[PDB]
RNA sequence: GGAGGUCAACAUCAAGAACUGUGGGCCUUUGCCUAUAGAACUUAUAACGAACAUGGUUCUUGCCUUUUACCAGAACCAUCCGGGUGUUGUCUCCAUAUUUUUU
């Protein structure tokens, strides 16, 4: 449910470019 | 089905379990040493799979695949 | 040896590796012989110890 | 044929301009065998993450020059695939459709578990949060117990 | 679809010279006789393995202070390092005329 555009724009304030980037917040 | 071949492991992934189990003395380690009781009876089996790829003299060195715990 | 065959059993057959292999707790690489060498004379120094 | 014996073929033609980068990550490897001794456990486990972090690492690099940008030739990603700079089985995975951000081959491997299911890095992000947000706790997956990944999903 | 895997599971591998299936008859299903279809692998100076180890029990010996550990022949049984072939799955790489023949 959803967008394509959204799953960027949530996958780009993630950290570390591949897989061992923290969705955290430090 | 639910098969999948097992999977080939970084060589250096062995290399860091060999040497951190050099010097144990932690409560940590307390189920490695039992591995390390347990093996026993396996260690003639090694030793056979171990010495029947010795080498040869035509060759320098040679890259066998091993099964580790 | 000629004389008394020992006739292998051909029946279930349990092998050691094949069942090693199907637990999570092994894994599995390649490494130099020379280097697995070293790494049985240090685990089979260690078990004994 | 990781060791460089009689037997090896020389190099083809790129391998010298990508040399120096792999060298990094020969050089980086040989910080982490290395035997820093640490009394915990997930703190001897975070260096097992490590190593996996950097055999990913080198295999995308490779990876990426030969099948995305197309910089290497043929010849030369046969050989960087023979002498084991490169996991043929992990880029075999790379290829396929679901899985492009895969984080290591023990994610995916469905007898090694308890009960089926792979890795829970393999979930996307959104469907483990509204479960969470379902349940109404929070979302508590940090970090995977064989790799150290943090959501290898194809969509994160 | 095609090639391949030091990948897995499951059948099978020592016996009237020896296998399975089918139809008909007799007995009352098993079995016997008769007609038919297929049989991969192993085997005749006999066996999967042009290779060859160890363990148990009971006899018969040899070293002889007793037990392990042993010496070396027999009989009966087991364990171990391996092998073939078949079916399914899975993984990887590519692909979508002038005599019998008739002149
Ligand atoms: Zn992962
Ligand atoms: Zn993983
Ligand atoms: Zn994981």
């Amino acid at each position: 449910h959803f967008t394509k555009s959204e799953l960027k724009r949530r996958r780009k304030t993630r950290k570390g470019d591949g897989p061992w980037g923290s969705w955290s917040s430090s | 089905n639910l098969y999948t071949p097992k999977a080939e492991m970084p060589p250096e992934h062995l290399r860091k379990i060999i040497n951190t189990h050099s010097d144990m003395a932690s409560k940590m380690y307390n189920t490695d040493k039992k591995a390390f009781l347990g093996a026993l009876k396996y260690l003639p089996h090694a030793i056979l799979k171990l010495l029947e790829n010795m080498p040869h003299p035509w060759e320098q060195a040679k890259e066998v695949k091993v099964l580790y715990h | 040896n000629e004389l008394h065959p020992t006739l292998p059993t051909n029946h279930n057959k349990t092998k050691l590796l094949k069942s090693l292999k199907n637990t999570k707790y092994f894994q599995q690489t390649t490494i130099d012989w020379v280097e697995a060498g070293l790494q049985l004379c240090r685990q089979g120094h260690n078990m004994l110890n | 044929p990781r060791i460089k014996t009689r037997r090896s073929k020389p190099a083809p033609d790129g391998f010298e301009k990508i040399k120096p980068t792999l060298t990094d990550f020969e050089i980086q490897l040989r910080d982490a065998q290395k035997d820093k001794s640490s009394k915990l456990a997930a703190k001897s486990n975070e260096q097992l993450w490590e190593i996996m972090q950097l055999h990913h690492q080198r295999s995308r690099y490779i990876y990426t020059l030969y099948y995305k940008r197309k910089a290497i030739s043929k010849d030369l990603y046969d050989w960087l695939i023979k002498e084991k700079y490169a996991d043929k089985l992990l880029i075999a995975k790379w290829r396929k459709t679901g899985y492009e951000k895969l984080c290591c081959l023990r994610c995916i491997q469905k007898n090694e578990t308890n009960n089926g299911s792979t890795c829970i890095c393999r979930v996307p992000r959104a469907q483990l949060e509204e479960e969470a947000r379902k349940k109404g706790t929070q979302v508590s997956f940090h970090q995977c117990v064989h790799c150290g990944c943090r959501g290898c999903a194809s969509t994160d």
